[PDB]
């Protein structure tokens, strides 16, 4: 029987069947309240949140979700598959055992598993030890992995992702005379942003060339037939990854944390973690950012330092890929708590299975 | 002495000299056991290596990286190195002769029709493979060529899709079939895209002037080269 692998986000759902190549659905985390979850209540009520910045909050409304991944999209029966589920690093252990418990009480999966969203994204890069900068929607985490496991002293975590880059390009976009406020005007901002924006190599130079001629404009055609053109803005919306203080955050950018996170572990193990910086999610996918990352990183480090930034160009479902990978493996599943280890020890069994 | 295993699927199997390994492929290298098949003593430094070949996708990787996760599993003084294809560490290339050769295993995983629609760039040539008929819309071919001006050829339609600009280029030689088939493929790839694509035919020699240094542009950018 196929196990399912469900990768809950903060701004996105992406579920399947192990052994698949992709998440056969991928819908929005979002529930409104009696209960319409992803576009169905994105168009219809108060919608909330149920992940925040990558850790659940509202149980209430997660069962939900799970709910309407089993039976309204991937239209499977969940007591007869097991189930792989991801979380974010840093989750509480109250957390992991409520997520146990409902896997377990409301669905009656046979089995389950709860895995760390980067060292499944490292495990489908081949490799056991490393650094995985992971930015989704909601949240941009460094997560440093030795053989297997993430070091928890040593993760770092950004509260700034994907929605506060769309965000910006939708407050610069007004400033210049354009509004959104539909459904459709929202995201028409996200998809200019997933489709035109990039991370400038040297931002001052980029700065220079835009105020010196047209050759970074580009053109978007609206549903309309209205053409935008946009020419800094392409870079300074992503820009915000490197310098926070373009929306007002007192904080490290991504460079950083990622310097700062090799630099909290084991100096034994830094030669090892420069040379394998893995990036993985949505908001990694922007066209240079991975050269950037080279650079900014190189200026950070000791001269002789090699460094290497991965960048797998599945990375945006590299977590779920992951885990359809490891969920196919024999090996792998023989970790999984069982509905009868579960009945035996209660939801704190997955401490000791799971980590 | 080292133990050589080839991902194939979601199995392991086992090779023998002399070792060829297929770049599109992911092999590891155990060198975590003693002569008889005893674990190493911790201070022999017992190792396994994870080999990645160049064009081996996430299902060989993830497949090779956890068999060493579960060789480390079962004697934790294993110390697991990670090898990139051309790369290699003067240790891993000490322990095991090989050649790398042009091959692939194709991984286990399903394939599943969803569209990633991230940015990618292509150059397709669109040509007619028989003229002696006296259509040049019946035997319409469309093939990816390299992103250069080296794949511009007089005789031919070619559409070079740099995402969210799509240029048509008319060949000054090519035929009425191969411009109509041209720009109902930059049209499918519009339309593919919600319309937001700007989309352009332009002819040889009468080029824009933003033309080629595009070209350049998109051939150096192009983030999944295939
Ligand atoms: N090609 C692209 N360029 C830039 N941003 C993108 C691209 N594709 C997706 N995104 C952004 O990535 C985000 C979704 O990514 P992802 O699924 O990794 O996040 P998530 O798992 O829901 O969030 P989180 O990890 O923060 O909880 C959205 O903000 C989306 O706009
Ligand atoms: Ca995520
Ligand atoms: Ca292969
Ligand atoms: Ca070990
Ligand atoms: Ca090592
Ligand atoms: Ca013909
Ligand atoms: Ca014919
Ligand atoms: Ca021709
Ligand atoms: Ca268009
Ligand atoms: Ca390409």
């Amino acid at each position: 029987t196929t196990a399912l692998v469900c990768d809950n986000g903060s701004g996105l759902v992406k579920a399947g069947f192990a052994g698949d190549d992709a998440p056969r659905a991928v819908f929005p985390s979002i529930v409104g309240r009696d209960s319409y979850v992803g576009d169905e209540a994105q168009s219809k009520l108060t919608l909330k949140y149920p992940i925040e910045h990558g850790i659940i909050t509202n149980w209430d409304d997660m069962e939900k979700i799970w709910h309407h991944t089993f039976y309204n999209e991937l239209r499977v029966a969940p007591e007869e598959h097991p189930t792989l589920l991801t979380e974010a690093p840093l989750n509480p252990k109250a957390n992991r055992e409520k997520m146990t418990q409902i896997m377990f009480e409301t669905f009656n999966v046979p089995a389950m598993y709860v895995a760390i969203q980067a060292v499944l994204s490292l495990y489908a890069s081949g490799r056991t030890t490393g650094i995985v900068l992971d930015s989704g929607d909601g949240v941009t985490h460094n997560v440093p992995i030795y053989e297997g496991y993430a070091l928890p002293h040593a993760i770092m975590r950004l509260d700034l992702a994907g929605r506060d880059l769309t965000d910006y390009l939708m407050k610069i976009l007004t400033e210049r005379g354009y509004s959104f406020v539909t459904t459709a005007e929202r995201e028409i901002v996200r998809d200019i942003k997933e489709k035109l924006c990039y991370v400038a190599l040297d931002f001052e130079n980029e700065m220079a060339t835009a105020a010196s001629s047209s050759s970074l404009e580009k053109s978007y055609e609206l549903p309309d037939g209205q053409v935008i053109t946009i020419g800094n803005e392409r870079f300074r919306c992503p820009e915000t990854l490197f310098q926070p203080s373009f929306i007002g955050m007192e904080s490290a950018g991504i460079h950083e944390t990622t310097y700062n996170s090799i630099m909290k572990c084991d100096i034994d193990i830094r030669k090892d973690l420069y040379a394998n910086n893995v990036m993985s999610g949505g908001t990694t996918m922007y066209p240079g950012i991975a050269d950037r990352m080279q650079k900014e990183i190189t200026a950070l480090a000791p001269s002789t330092m090699k460094i290497k930034i991965i960048a797998p160009p599945e990375r945006k479902y590299s977590v779920w890929i992951g885990g359809s990978i490891l969920a196919s493996l024999s090996t792998f599943q023989q970790m999984w708590i069982t509905k009868q280890e579960y009945d035996e020890a209660g939801p704190s069994i997955v401490h000791r299975k799971c980590f | 002495m080292v133990k050589v295993l080839h991902v194939q699927g979601k199995k392991l199997k086992e090779v023998q000299s002399p070792y060829n390994f297929l770049n599109g492929d992911v092999y590891v290298i155990d060198d975590s056991k003693k002569p008889d098949g005893s674990d190493k003593d911790p201070v022999d430094s017992p190792k396994v290596y994870i080999w990645l070949g160049s064009k081996a996708y996430a299902d060989d990787r993830g497949v090779g990286a956890w068999a060493a996760k579960m060789l480390d599993k079962e004697n934790q003084a294993i110390d697991i190195d990670t090898e990139v294809e051309g790369k290699e560490s003067a240790e891993f290339k000490t322990i095991v002769d090989f050649s790398v050769v042009e091959g692939d295993t194709p991984g286990f995983l399903k394939h599943v029709e969803v569209n990633f629609q991230d940015v990618d760039y292509e150059m397709y040539r669109v040509y007619d493979t028989d003229l002696s008929d006296g259509s040049s819309s019946d035997d319409i071919e469309i093939d990816p060529v390299p992103l250069s001006k080296n794949s511009l050829k007089s005789e031919d339609v070619f559409v070079i899709d740099g995402w969210n600009d799509i240029y048509v280029w008319i060949g000054s030689k090519s035929q009425v079939g191969e411009k109509a088939a041209g720009n109902r493929l930059a049209r499918k790839l519009d339309t593919e895209r919600k319309r937001t694509p700007m989309v352009y035919t332009v002819n040889e020699g009468l080029e824009p002037n933003g033309f080629f240094e595009f070209l350049e542009k998109l051939e150096q950018e192009d983030p999944k080269k295939q």
